[PDB]
C-alpha cells in the first residue's frame, strides 16, 4: 500500500496489476491561498524472493 | 552532448553527467533482466564497428 | 505552480523552431493570458485582509464616541451647579473659562463624529 | 484650545491645593482624560484612512472571470484532442503536464472567486 497525489486514469495503461483508492484531502500549504487536492492509495499483490 | 530536443541537441555540464551515469546504474540494479545484458554485448560489438 | 508554467513554456519553444502548426502559436498565448490573470487575481485576494481588518478598528471608536458625548454632559450639568453654588470671583473666572472650552470641544466632537459616518 | 487647556488645569490644581473636593478630583480626572482624548483624536485627524486604495480598479475585474472561463473549457478540450492525436514522445510529456497544469489552476481560481464573493 502506496500513497500518492497522482489522479489515475489520466493515463491508466500504466497501472494494471493496481487497484486504486481515495482516501482523503490534503491542504496544500503555499504563499498565497488553499489548494486542498485529492489523496489516493496504490494497492498490489506481489511476492518477491 | 547529454539530451535531445526537436529541431537540435542539446548540451550540460559535469554535474550533469555525474547525475545521468549515477541514475543509469540505479535503473540498471531495478530492473535487471537476461534481455539488457544481451542487448548490451550486442549493441558494444556494433559500437565498435 | 508558477514553476511549471516556465518549464511548459520553455518545451512549448522548441515546437515551433521545429515545425509549424500555427495552434503552437494559438495556444502559446492563451497561456500567457491566464498566466497574467491569475498573477493579478493574487494579489487582489491578498488585500481583503486589510479590509475587514481596517473595518474592525472603525468599530471601536463608533464606542467611545457614545461614552464621551454622555461624559461631557454630565461635567457640564456639574460644572454648571458649581458655579451656581459658589462666591469668589476666581472660582466664576475659572468657570467661564471652563464652559467656553466645552462648548467648543463639544462641537469639534460632534462634527467628527458626523464626519466619520 | 490647547493653551486653555493647560492655563485652567493649572488654575483647577491651584485651586485643589487650598480645599478638596470630591467633585473638584472628578473634574480634574475628567478633564486629563478628555485632553488626552483630545490630543489622539488631533492625532489621527491629521492622518485619516486611506481611501485613495479602497477605490482602485474594480470594475472590469468583476467581469473578466466569465471571459477567462469561456477559454477554460475551450483549451482543456483543445489540448485532449490534440494529445489523443500525436504521436511523438517529446509532445505527449508536454501535453500530460499542461493538462495537471490547467486542472490546478481552474480549481484553485474557482475557490478563490467563491472565497472572495
Amino acid at each position: 500500500m502506496e500513497f500518492s497525489l497522482t489522479d489515475p486514469r489520466l493515463e491508466p495503461h500504466k497501472w494494471e496489476k493496481y487497484c486504486v483508492l481515495e482516501i482523503g484531502d490534503m491542504l496544500l500549504r503555499s504563499a498565497i491561498g488553499q489548494m486542498s487536492r485529492p489523496m489516493f492509495l496504490y494497492v498490489r499483490t506481489n511476492g518477491t524472493s | 552532448p547529454i539530451g535531445e530536443s526537436p529541431k537540435g541537441v542539446e548540451d550540460g555540464s559535469i554535474g550533469k553527467v555525474c547525475r545521468t551515469l549515477l541514475a543509469k546504474s540505479v535503473f540498471n540494479s531495478l530492473y535487471a533482466s537476461p534481455q539488457l545484458e544481451g542487448f548490451s554485448a550486442e549493441s558494444r560489438k556494433l559500437l565498435l564497428v | 505552480t508558477v514553476s511549471s508554467f516556465q518549464d511548459i513554456l520553455l518545451r512549448m519553444s522548441k515546437m515551433q523552431l521545429g515545425s509549424s502548426s500555427e495552434d503552437l502559436n494559438g495556444m502559446i498565448t492563451q497561456f500567457e493570458s491566464l498566466k497574467l490573470y491569475r498573477d493579478s487575481l493574487g494579489e487582489a485576494v491578498m488585500r481583503m485582509g486589510d479590509l475587514h481588518s481596517l473595518q474592525n478598528r472603525n468599530g471601536k471608536w463608533r464606542e467611545q464616541l457614545g461614552q464621551k458625548f454622555e461624559e461631557i454632559r454630565w461635567l457640564i450639568e456639574e460644572v454648571r451647579h458649581r458655579l451656581k453654588t459658589t462666591e469668589n470671583s476666581f472660582e466664576q473666572i475659572t468657570f467661564m473659562q471652563a464652559l467656553q472650552l466645552l462648548f467648543e470641544v463639544e462641537q469639534e466632537i460632534r462634527t467628527f463624529s458626523f464626519q466619520l459616518i
